[PDB]
């Protein structure tokens, strides 16, 4: 059997902008608005780290056009630096990046949603956790039965949240209808306040990483970059804007969750909208990250980094359920751990590393091999441009956070022994390979799955 | 590398693994509905914030 390319243009717009928006604009402008320090600049960065957004994501519909190939940036970068760079990758996407983002926004999901029936105290751990994991788990199932499904469930979860800042959009409109200062302009601060909404926009790569699946890429992918990341640009402006018709300042600079309290301001009836909006945003999220994961971890083997359990493929439903089975598996394993928010964020950088790192491939190969075809091209100034603006900002964080660096760092070269045992020492040990192929066909047996055929 | 397609035809239709996995695709919904119904009992036996 073989994966059916079933995601059509619109489909290919909600994974994008269904996985973009999450919990990022709800919760996120109070942190922007401490670093710019004033409602004038603040609504500036919103603006120039979309334009930073565009750029990156018009170098990566380039990207995915000459490579035409569905690992995402772990594919980009196996074409170029080979296998061990590439692995070192994948195994802190594996084990860290990806089961952690998950794993919060299926907290996001909980905590939000939960919070009308808890209002003004902290909702109890326990009930988050297993609200977070019950959809964890759902979501697992849903894409395990069919693609068709979960990429009609994304339709349903991408609109909510454009529902969503539709409302935040009128009731602000409605507020100016009825009726700069204090900027702290310090040049070394004003890039960590840019470097704030690269929680905000950070998802734009994500339809990279399902490119086979798409019904004509070579069209699809590019034009839902185009169609997806400048609405999420103006979306985001107007929304903020929409905040600032209602909360002063030191409100805003100091609440937890700034879209609830200006729920509170205008809907008093029914405040509850919001709350529970911004729990059924995230709920899109995690299964677009869900989604766009399992086709990672499933590339990843085909291309021999990882066991062969995870190239099958279930026949009579054409998913790849040993992945997605994981993929769940190694989400809900992650719950239980306590610093999670520190996790994250020292992590937070070696995304936006991999990707210069993928444009600096994109031109080494533009050099070194003209011979390959690019139905899209991107004049040069852009992706240089793009990877000044990248190295600038990893830069930022061994300036103003390097404290926690070296537990991160710990876990990269960690990758390294895993790799020799793992890949390249090919299993020497005939009974360690007889208990691989054991293991394997025990899946193979119990979970009805089989090789992709070209 | 893995099993082949074809000989996973030969073991996959058997009863034993059939019945296996019914049973599996069963107790995986249970078990969701077990900590549905555990979070249900969470938000009922919790206290409630006072009001303002
Ligand atoms: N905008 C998102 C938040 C977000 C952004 C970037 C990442 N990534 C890693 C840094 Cl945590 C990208 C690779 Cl998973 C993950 C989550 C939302 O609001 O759901």
């Amino acid at each position: 059997v073989t994966l059916q390319r079933n995601i059509t243009l619109l489909n290919g717009v909600a994974i994008i902008v269904g996985t973009i928006i999450g919990s990022g604009i709800f919760v996120t402008p109070t942190g922007v608005l401490k670093e710019a320090g004033s409602p004038g600049l603040a609504l500036v960065v919103w603006a120039a780290c979309g334009v930073f957004s565009i750029v990156g994501a018009l170098c990566y519909a380039e990207l995915g056009t000459t490579i035409s190939k569905s690992g995402g940036d772990y594919a980009y970068m196996l074409e170029v630096y080979g296998s061990l760079p590439a692995f070192l990758k994948l195994w802190i996407e594996l084990l860290i990046i990806r089961p952690s983002s998950q794993y919060i926004v299926a907290l996001v999901f909980a905590t939000y949603l939960l919070k009308p029936l808890f209002p003004t105290c902290p909702v109890p751990e326990e009930a988050a956790k297993l609200v977070a994991c019950l959809c964890v788990l759902l979501l697992t199932a849903v894409n395990c039965y069919s693609v068709k499904a979960a990429t009609r469930v994304q339709d349903a979860f991408a609109a909510a949240k454009l529902l969503a800042l539709a409302l935040i959009i009128l009731l602000g409109f409605v507020q100016i209808g009825k009726g700069f200062e204090g900027t702290k302009l310090d040049v070394g601060n004003i890039v960590l306040a840019l470097y704030s909404g690269l929680f905000a926009y950070g998802g734009w790569n994500y339809l990279n990483f399902v490119t086979e699946e798409m019904i004509n890429p070579y069209r699809n992918l590019p034009l839902a970059i185009i169609i997806s990341l400048p609405i999420v640009t103006l979306v985001y402006v107007l929304t903020n804007l929409a905040y600032f018709t209602t909360l002063s300042t030191e409100q805003m600079l100091s609440s937890e969750a700034v879209a609830v309290d200006f729920g509170n301001y205008h809907l008093g009836v029914m405040s509850w909208i919001i709350p529970v909006f911004v729990g059924l945003s995230c709920f899109g999220s995690v299964n677009g990250s869900l989604f766009t994961s399992s086709r990672l971890f499933f590339v990843g083997s085909r291309e021999g980094h990882l066991p062969s359990i995870l190239s099958m493929i279930h026949p009579q439903l054409l998913t790849p359920v040993p992945s997605l089975v994981f993929t769940c598996v190694m989400t809900l394993l992650y719950a239980f751990s306590k610093d999670i928010f520190s996790v994250i964020n020292f992590f937070s950088f070696f995304n936006w590393l991999c990707v210069a790192l993928a444009i600096i491939g994109m031109i080494w190969l533009r050099h070194r091999k003209p011979e390959l075809e690019r139905p899209i091209k991107v004049n040069l100034a852009l992706p240089v441009f793009f990877i000044l603006a990248c190295l600038f900002l990893i830069a930022v964080s061994f300036w103003k956070t390097p404290v926690e660096c070296g537990i991160g760092f710990t876990i990269i070269l960690s990758g390294l022994p895993v790799y020799f045992f793992g890949v390249w020492w090919k299993n020497k040990p005939k009974w360690l390979l007889q208990g691989i192929f054991s293991t394997t066909v025990l899946c193979q047996k119990l979970m009805q799955v089989v090789p992709q055929e070209t | 590398t893995g099993l082949s397609k074809e000989e996973l035809l030969k073991v996959a239709g058997s009863p034993g693994w059939v019945r296996t996995r019914w049973a599996l695709l069963l107790l995986f919904w249970l078990g969701w509905l077990g900590m549905l119904a555990g979070a249900v009992v969470i938000i009922v036996r919790a206290p409630r914030c006072r009001e303002l």
